[PDB]
């Protein structure tokens, strides 16, 4: 032939998730487009990113995921899709000369690649190739499992996954570039739950810490630790919605846990008889909110993040009803119970390959933590942990396990066609 | 579909997929990062002390500089020359 | 070096690539295509 | 098997693409290289229109060249072809809420209702003004001139026993003429707002009430008196667009971008202020063309002299910089905040002290403001000759209130407000630094941001060290001098400026202390010239064969020298230091580095 | 050797000239005009605006139109530059997150209808940057059409953490004309929208403190600056003159949902990497016409200040050659010898076709 060029296929990569949702192409090395699942509502108009959610009278924030991270609102994620892969990501059309003030279907070229979280039921999969069919004049389609997108974003064939995420943390084994539908675990001890337990701390402290948002401050000036704030507050004609408030109030707790918050690396339990005592006894971290406030944390800092490894030492929570989480659904209880699903053989395999993925896994200490409890629970086995990702940014996994995906030539044959799809219509349950 | 022929084929495909393809794949784009990173880094020092120069003090913009003085000077003690003796 | 001494480039148009899934089914993709150098 | 799975229609298979798409980057060689950016001078917009300029001239006219001079009493403006220039008082009166002398303490300051003198004039102040009063009567004792022991007893009984005349309206030999606020203006412009003279002869208490604001003081931008840094840009702007309309009579702004404009600006400048006047010239007048030269550049240039030192003596601040080779030596320049208006002040307070009848007097009420300048012109001398119980009146004229005539004495009160010249503690230093840096920042780097670009000297630093002896970084030891208050005698300002200039050659101090120059209006005090001489000769007994001070230069007025200088910068062929309207709108303030004739 | 050309397109006005000068040969607005029932450009479109309809090509910093925006170029070359592309490499600008389809697309024009020997595209904010002097920070980019926010890293920007304000100085010109309208002045036409642009670039600031600006503005002679028509007639505005770029800050007074420049760009520093915020706030460029405004980095510095944490040592850079920073930084780019192993040569798009310019420009 020797007819074509470089090009040969420009696929979109989607990964939806409760707290985030990123978009962009395969063959880079982050996506383009990342930003919240929540998104605003005021007047029937719905919001999409991080710079449009602003105190306005009739605003109200809502989410197209549920804590199952899955799809909960399919009109919902069809707006937020279309925003992310046809506004941002395609060429626009031009405005109108009338209206300019100097004379007084849309994925045709580009196959989609989807992400699913790996308890995803076939009613939600049948239902993501029915919306991105019927919506977008899109040539082929490919859903693909999280954990196996971590995998390869570590460069690994076979790998023991964990899994810290918003809503959920998972443990899954993927062999051979599948996932091993036995030694799927799941928890809601994750970074939604890691908010909950600093909330609960902050509510406890002997003077209460009170979290008020920055867009709630005019302005603020230095004062010294454990001082009242000399500060100004906004105020507004309209009230304010508690969803809203909360939303922004997320954003802090986030500052928090990236710049205070520490994992109990050292040896044993955080309640070991020595260790709490000699915590207190340690240089702390320094914290301001957005009212100025200002103080030193010494063992709460601890504290809060050990909840996740052994269930006795978890803050209440403050919604009464968000059960406390029990001994099964720790990070070790979990990884326990996922090899136990697996055959005795894979297992030096699997833990010389344990690949470290979701946000809450770069709070301080967690690897380190991670390797100590692995080695103790099972000695007489080299452990080795890597990063998912390409580079010393390791928010993004799955995503760049979807981008290094659909840019491998021997991909190309699996995608689900157009035609493939109007012959069949549930053709994914017998091609994944 | 269901059947041990397209089992077999669809395991066989994603076996040579994820031992072959993805692990070299893996290499060249960690190397490739490597590369464009180090060539961006090195251009935007490069691009940066080109911006800054102008402002540099040298032997010869300095001697120019003394020249352009003086040749003014020169030229005030002309006008007057002429005025002072012409008045 | 850069051109010669100016002379066109080959003209690059987007066509379309037939391809093949392991079950099968052929679909169409669009390419950029130029016609064979001699 | 494999036949079967072709018959079920399975087969695996490359679809003729390569192992991947993922980009395959080669790293750039970064060895052995070179840049071709402003590398020759037609790469450089000012220096590229500056050889289009030469060649269009090869292959200008005085009247349409602006020449300003601004200032903290007073603005000299005029076009180059003029022999002199138009003076006004560099003050603007706006309608207001208040007065500058309902808003602030009177002048010279009193603490009214104190136990004694001594604490009402303030104790420090009353034993200088004393140890003063017995050196000058030792030092003419010395020169054997006249000494009645009861001259200051003569002088204060008198003023203590003495009473106002009032004078008919018609009996005045001067009927006073206040500036009618309520008329329309007629210069091309609405806004009912006066300039200069007729803004200091707005009654206090006009129907419409006018405040007065004077947007240069210490030789610096006035931020002490200002809000914002947008109200005090739009007072410089308000004068000189009204000085440019009521002095120049250039009434049709439309026309105004067929001129040029040369700005007279201190040897130790503030670089926003430069970058702001330029700003004002090329956005808001739209001039063609903006040059800019020191105050002691274009003093030598009056003059017509190669090699100077100039000592400037204003209103607000005094300057001292040696000139070499079209230069200003860089190093040399002293800048001290104090004029002749220190003087009018010590003279008033002096007076007041000695039981001066009209003890009620605000130099902030602008009245007593003129009365002040006048009472200092026509007495303040450093001629020590001249001196005995002398008695004189002056009359006190006062919007909608009759004419009082004073009788007053005076003994030394004449010389020793002079004398505060070289011993500058008994002038009020107490306020100049308030508001220093409280609108407009330092300057710094355009693009190392925490490096202070500001001039500097070696001279203004050992002056800073006098006051006050001075790891920190550039803005804590930049912030560290701008809390101290350049003040020193004028015979060491000078000395020191000279031996910096020099850097330890004794043969350029010789040439330079011979060459001293006297310019501005506060040094229009009689012989103020010989009295520096006899300073300096005293000071170094070595130089004593070779000082020579000048006032003036070529017969001019010492308030002209400067003007006249820059008028003949403007006419002189070989200058190309313009910025053009053009370069500025490219480029901003980054123009003046390439285009100025000094190292900005 | 001959120098390349440096292009800089924008929804507002193209700036062209050769690299390694200090500043552009030709300035000229990106306006092409049809005739109503031949075509022209730039300000020959502009004066015979009777007879044509007129349209802007680039739209919010992305080309809308590719047989406008070749007339533009079409112009560029031979009638500003006055020079033949055959001859000279190309150095062409794109706009932050702009489409892979359009990259391609420029490459095809530049290499199939100009012949260019030699081309590179370049992210405008990242120029920007080279041209402040410096390989780490965070740019305010604000033009006609669009504000970016562009946080870069080691000479790499972080297209994730990239914030896009849809508001800039077209959307002022217009606040400005309902405003003077307000105060009974006329203003609804295209010439006076000329008019009202050449208020808002002399007359127009940024208050320090807008609530007492508002509070003191009742009463000052000071304030009330005044302007001459071309028709001769004079008109004076007061408040308008900072209620203007409030809009900046406070987009809600000009009737849209966002956060003005200073919560963007505190957005933008909160999407990146913890260890890398302090070099952001430590580097705040600005770049662009509508950072021009008298004031603007004052308010800058007070406004991040007040969302930042009391540790962090803000600092707001802002040169005097800013509206121009993207085409110095253009010049600087194409004027390096390492430039000549950097480009895409028409060897490499005879083999590749236009897909070549993902492989070569990033
Ligand atoms: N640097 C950080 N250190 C610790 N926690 C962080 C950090 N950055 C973000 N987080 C938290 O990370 C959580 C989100 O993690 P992600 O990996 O984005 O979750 P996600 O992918 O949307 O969630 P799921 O589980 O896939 S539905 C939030 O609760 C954040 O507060
Ligand atoms: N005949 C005179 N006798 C005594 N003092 C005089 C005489 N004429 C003017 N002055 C004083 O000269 C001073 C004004 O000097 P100028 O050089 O005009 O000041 P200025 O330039 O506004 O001050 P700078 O240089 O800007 S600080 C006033 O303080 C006057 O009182
Ligand atoms: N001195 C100034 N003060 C205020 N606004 C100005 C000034 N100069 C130009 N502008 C405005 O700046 C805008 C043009 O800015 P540019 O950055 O050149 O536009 P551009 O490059 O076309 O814009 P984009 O962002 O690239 S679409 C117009 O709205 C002008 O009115
Ligand atoms: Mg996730
Ligand atoms: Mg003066
Ligand atoms: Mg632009």
């Amino acid at each position: 032939a020797d007819i074509y060029g470089g090009d040969e296929v420009s696929a979109l990569v989607l990964d939806p998730g409760y707290c985030n949702t990123r978009a962009g192409f395969a063959g880079e090395e982050m996506p383009k487009q990342v930003i919240p699942s929540f998104y605003g509502h005021v007047d029937g108009r719905d919001l999409f990113g991080d710079e449009v959610i602003v105190p306005r009278a009739g605003f109200e924030v809502r989410n197209y995921m549920n804590r199952d991270s899955m799809v909960e609102d399919w009109d919902a994620a069809t707006r937020v899709w279309e925003y992310l892969l046809v506004q941002r990501l395609q060429p626009p059309r031009p405005t109108p000369a009338s209206k300019n003030g100097l004379n007084v279907k849309p994925l045709t070229e580009n196959p989609l690649l989807m992400t699913e979280a790996p308890w995803n039921t076939p009613k939600a999969r049948e239902k993501a190739i029915e919306v991105v069919m019927e919506n977008w004049g899109t040539p082929a389609f490919w859903l693909s499992r999280t954990p196996v997108l971590a995998a390869f974003a570590a460069g690994k064939a076979t790998a023991l996954v964990i899994d810290v995420g918003g809503a959920n943390t998972s443990v899954t084994a993927i062999h051979d570039g599948m996932v091993l539908k036995r030694s799927i675990q799941r928890s809601p001890a994750a970074g939604v739950w890691l908010s909950g337990q600093i909330r609960s701390m902050w509510k406890s402290q002997d003077p209460p810490v009170n979290v008020v948002p920055t867009f709630m401050v005019e302005n603020k000036k230095p004062v010294e630790a454990g001082a009242p704030p000399d500060c100004r507050l906004r105020n507004f004609g309209f009230p304010i919605h508690d969803s809203f408030r909360a939303f922004e109030e997320e954003r802090v707790l986030t500052e928090f846990k990236e710049s205070v918050v520490e994992v109990w690396r050292g040896p044993g339990k955080y309640l070991n008889p020595g260790n709490e005592d000699f915590a207190k006894t340690q240089p702390g971290r320094v914290f301001e909110f957005p009212d100025g406030s200002n103080q030193m944390w010494r063992e709460q800092r601890y504290r809060v993040a050990e909840g996740m490894w052994d269930e006795t030492a978890a803050y209440p929570s403050l919604n009464p009803d968000e059960a406390a989480i029990t001994k099964a659904q720790t990070i070790p209880a979990l990884i326990k119970a996922a090899l136990d699903g697996v055959d005795v053989d894979l297992r030096p395999n699997l833990l010389g390959n344990v690949v470290v993925t979701g946000s809450t896994s770069l709070l301080n200490g967690f690897n380190d933590r991670l390797n100590h409890e692995l080695t103790n629970m099972y000695p007489g086995l080299k452990i080795k942990l890597h990063a998912a990702g390409l580079t010393s940014e390791r928010r993004f996994g799955a995503w760049i396990g979807g981008s290094i995906l659909a840019s491998l030539g021997t991909f190309h044959q699996m995608w689900i066609s157009r035609k493939e799809y109007e012959e069949n219509g549930a053709g994914i349950v017998e091609k994944r | 579909f269901q059947s041990k022929g397209y089992n077999q084929i669809y395991d066989q495909i994603w076996r040579d997929l994820a031992r072959k393809d993805v692990s070299k794949v893996f290499r060249l784009a960690t190397d490739s990062y490597a590369t464009k990173a180090s060539n961006l880094k090195k251009t935007a020092i490069l691009a940066s002390k080109e911006a800054k120069r102008w402002q540099l003090r040298t032997n010869k913009g300095t001697k120019d500089l003394q020249a352009r003085a003086k040749r003014v000077m020169r030229d005030m003690m002309g006008f007057w020359k002429r005025n002072e003796r012409e008045e | 070096a850069l051109d010669r001494s100016g002379k066109p480039c080959r003209k690059w148009t987007r066509g379309t690539f037939q391809m093949k899934s392991f079950t099968g089914v052929v679909w169409e993709i669009p390419r950029w295509t130029a016609p064979p150098r001699p | 098997s494999e036949r079967v799975l072709a018959r079920e229609g399975l087969e695996r298979t490359d679809n003729g693409m390569r192992q991947t798409s993922w980009p395959e980057v080669q790293p750039i060689n970064q060895k052995n290289y070179y840049t071709d950016y402003m590398k020759r001078d037609d790469q450089i917009l000012s220096l590229r229109l500056q050889n289009e300029a030469n060649r269009e001239r090869l292959v200008m006219d005085p009247s349409k060249i602006i020449v300003i001079h601004p200032g903290s009493q007073n603005l000299r403006i005029g076009f180059a072809s003029d022999a002199l220039p138009k003076t006004i008082p560099m003050v603007l009166g706006t309608q207001y809420s208040q007065t500058e002398s309902e808003m602030h303490e009177a002048l010279p300051r009193r603490q009214f209702e104190g136990r004694t003198m001594e604490q009402q004039y303030g104790e420090e102040w009353v034993k200088k003004y004393q140890k003063m009063c017995s050196d000058l009567k030792v030092t003419m004792r010395a020169n054997k001139l006249k000494v009645l022991p009861n001259s200051k007893d003569l002088v204060v009984n008198f003023n203590r026993r003495t009473e106002p005349e009032i004078i008919s309206q018609h009996n005045d030999p001067l009927q006073v003429e206040w500036t009618n606020v309520n008329k329309a203006p007629e210069d091309g412009t609405t806004q009912k707002v006066f300039i200069g003279q007729q803004a200091l002869r707005i009654a206090e208490d006009s129907s419409p009430k006018y405040k007065l604001w004077w947007p240069i003081q210490h030789g610096w931008l006035n931020e002490d008196d200002y809000p914002t840094r947008a109200h005090l840009f739009d007072d410089l702007e308000m004068l000189l667009d009204r000085a440019l309309r009521r002095e120049l009579g250039l009434t049709k702004k439309a026309d105004w971008k067929q001129y040029s404009c040369v700005i007279v600006i201190p040897d130790l400048y503030d670089k926003r202020y430069v970058e702001l006047l330029l700003h004002l010239c090329i956005e808001f007048f739209d001039l063609s063309r903006v040059a800019f030269i020191q105050e002691s550049m274009a003093a030598t240039f009056g003059a017509g002299y190669t090699q100077a030192c100039v000592v400037d003596v204003g209103a607000q601040k005094t300057s001292i910089s040696c000139v070499e080779d079209g230069l200003v030596i860089e190093d040399s320049r002293v800048n001290l905040k104090y004029g002749g208006y220190d003087v009018t002040e010590t003279f008033i307070k002096m007076m007041l002290y000695d039981n001066f009848p009209y003890q009620d007097i605000n130099l902030r009420r602008r009245h007593d403001f003129l009365l002040a300048e006048e009472l200092k012109m026509k007495y303040c001398t450093l001629s020590q000759a001249n001196i005995s119980v002398q008695a004189f009146d002056f009359h006190l004229r006062a919007p909608n209130q009759p004419t009082r005539k004073y009788q007053f004495k005076f003994y030394d009160e004449v010389i020793l407000a002079p004398m505060g010249f070289y011993d500058p503690s008994i002038f009020d230093n107490s306020t100049k630094l308030r508001g220093r840096r409280k609108l407009i920042d330092r300057s710094y780097n355009a693009y190392d941001v925490d490096m202070p670009d500001d001039p500097t000297s070696s001279a203004q630093l050992a002056i800073l060290a006098m006051v006050q002896p001075s790891q920190r970084s550039a803005k804590e030891i930049a912030a560290e001098r701008d809390a101290v208050l350049p003040i020193a005698p004028l015979d060491v300002a000078i000395l020191t400026s000279i031996q910096h200039a020099a850097k330890g050659d004794e043969k350029k101090v010789r040439e330079l202390v011979g060459s001293i120059m006297v310019v501005g209006g506060g040094a229009k005090i009689p012989h103020f010239a010989p009295f520096l001489e006899e300073k300096l000769k005293i000071r170094r007994p070595d130089l004593a064969d070779r000082i020579l001070v000048s006032r003036s230069a070529r017969e001019m007025d010492e308030q002209v020298v400067v003007w006249k200088g820059a008028s003949v910068f403007a006419k002189l062929s070989t200058n190309d230091s313009w910025v053009t309207n053009y370069e500025y709108k490219m480029l901003g303030s980054r123009c003046i580095y390439m285009k100025l004739l000094w190292h900005y | 050797e001959v120098a390349a050309l440096v292009i800089d397109n924008g929804s507002g006005m193209c700036k062209a000239g050769f690299a390694g000068d200090d500043a552009p040969r030709a300035v000229f607005p990106s306006i092409v005009g049809r005739p109503r029932h031949d075509s022209y450009v730039g300000d020959e479109a502009q004066s015979k605006r009777g007879i044509l309809t007129l349209r802007y090509p680039i739209e919010h910093g992305v080309v809308t139109n590719w047989d406008d925006m070749e007339k533009i170029w079409h112009h560029t070359f031979y009638n500003e530059l006055r020079v033949a592309p055959e001859e000279h490499p190309v150095l062409l600008t794109e706009a932050p997150i702009n489409p892979k389809s359009n990259r391609e697309k420029m490459t095809q024009i530049v290499f199939e209808t100009f012949n260019a020997p030699a081309f590179y595209v370049s992210i405008q904010a990242v120029l920007s940057l080279y041209a402040s002097g410096r390989t780490t920070g965070i740019v305010l980019d604000s033009g006609d059409g669009v504000t970016h926010v562009v946080p870069i890293y080691e000479g790499f920007s972080l297209p994730h953490a990239i914030a896009r304000l849809d508001m800039a100085g077209r959307d002022l010109t217009d606040y400005l004309m309902k405003i003077l309208a307000e105060r009974g002045y006329t203003f609804s036409t295209t010439a006076e929208r000329e008019i009202v642009r050449d208020i808002k670039e002399k007359l127009c600031y940024v208050a320090l403190d807008f609530e007492q600006e508002i509070q003191t503005a009742a009463q000052s002679s000071h304030l009330e600056k005044s302007y001459e028509l071309p028709d001769g007639q004079v008109i004076t505005i007061g408040n308008e003159r900072f209620r203007a770029p409030e809009a900046l800050f406070q987009p809600s007074v000009l009737g849209l949902e966002s956060g003005g420049i200073h919560v963007t760009t505190f957005n933008s520093i909160m999407k990146c990497d913890v260890d890398v915020r302090k070099d952001l706030y430590g580097n705040i460029v600005m770049s662009g016409g509508t950072t021009m405004y008298p004031g603007l980095s004052d308010r800058m510095q007070k406004e991040i200040t007040a969302l930042a944490p009391s540790s962090m040592k803000v600092k707001i850079i802002a040169p005097p050659e800013r509206k121009y920073s993207v085409w110095i930084g253009g010049s600087i780019l194409a004027s390096l010898s390492t430039f000549q192993q950097m480009w895409i040569s028409k060897q490499e798009y005879d083999e590749s076709g236009p897909s070549i310019v993902h492989r070569k420009c990033f």
